[PDB]
């Protein structure tokens, strides 16, 4: 389970088109002038109520 | 001495004989080494000489 909100004063929320992601990876020895060091990703989309 | 690959990727040549006894001859080509990402990394383009 994972969730994301948005407030500012007196907890009054604001509506918006959120675009959250959850990229994940293994070890970090492929970045020594080597592109795509950051492994495969995951993404989502939707509107805030 | 450099040269360029003729049709069917190939190069013939000769050299002068005036030394000691055992003569070592190596031939390098496109990308003489693997300097970017080496020593620390775990996967690379190990091309033969
Ligand atoms: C592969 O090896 C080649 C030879 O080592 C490299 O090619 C270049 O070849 C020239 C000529 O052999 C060398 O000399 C230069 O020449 C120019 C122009 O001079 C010309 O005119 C005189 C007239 O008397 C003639 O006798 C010459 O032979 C020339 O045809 C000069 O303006 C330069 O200052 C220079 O002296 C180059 O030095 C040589 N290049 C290198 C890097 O040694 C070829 O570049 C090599 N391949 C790679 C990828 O590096
Ligand atoms: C959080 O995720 C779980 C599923 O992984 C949802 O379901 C609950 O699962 C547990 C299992 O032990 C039950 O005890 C709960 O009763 C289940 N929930 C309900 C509403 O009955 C859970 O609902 C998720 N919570 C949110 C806020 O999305
Ligand atoms: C190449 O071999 C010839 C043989 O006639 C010799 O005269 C010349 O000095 C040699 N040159 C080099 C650079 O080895």
């Amino acid at each position: 389970n994972v969730s994301v909100c948005g407030l500012y004063t007196y907890g009054k929320p604001v509506p918006g088109h959120v675009t959250v992601s959850i990229c994940r990876k293994y070890s970090d020895a492929s970045d020594c002038h080597g592109e795509d060091s950051q492994a495969f990703c995951e993404k989502f989309s939707g509107q805030l109520n | 001495s450099n040269a360029t690959t003729d049709e069917h990727g190939l190069v013939q040549f000769s050299i002068n004989t005036t030394n000691v006894m055992g003569t070592s001859l190596t031939v390098r080509v496109n990308y003489k080494d693997r300097s970017p990402c080496y020593g620390y990394q775990w996967v690379s383009e190990e091309h033969e000489e």
